[PDB]
């Protein structure tokens, strides 16, 4: 035997008040796309900024 | 996850008490017209709602 | 490395609970502005993370 | 954190009717000066005198 398999739980997280106008939470599909200084291009749901 | 909802709600009771703190102090004061807040759970869309 | 991200982890909520308490124990200090770390694991892309 | 100092404020102090002939109070920032038992330089803000 081995284990072999990737996979991820999409489902929204517990959705928490935080105030700042750079804390941004995301629901239902997918990420929102950034980029890297040397151009490289990633999807995340991190959503706290500056 | 009822931990979120009860925290929340722990949030929700303490705003609720700042803002009928506020109609009390600044009770006498002409022309204050009194605050009144407002409740909501946030889309479910689950088992769960979130709080 | 499930050892590496047990004591990692520890140290984390160790770090959790030290702004908390810098919070608390200066929440007399006028007009001190509270604090927040964030977290991530080392999402090395395999499966999820290795620490 | 530390906790490092102690003050004592200098706001007002409400005057109020005794009728004593020595009996004073300083309105605004004054002091009195006094020699403590042999001489050490003191300053008190009591108003009660004999």
């Amino acid at each position: 035997v081995k284990v072999a398999g990737i996979t991820q739980d999409f489902t929204d997280g517990t959705t928490t008040n935080t105030g700042r106008g750079l804390d941004v939470a995301i629901s239902q599909n997918g990420f929102f796309r950034l980029v890297d200084s040397n151009g490289s291009v990633f999807y995340s749901r991190n959503g706290q900024f500056k | 996850m009822s931990f979120s909802q009860a925290v929340s709600g722990l949030n929700a009771a303490a705003t609720n008490l700042d803002v009928i703190g506020n109609n009390i102090a600044n009770s006498a004061t002409y022309g204050f017209k009194s605050g009144t807040a407002s409740f909501a759970d946030m889309f479910a869309g689950s088992k769960v709602g979130l709080g």
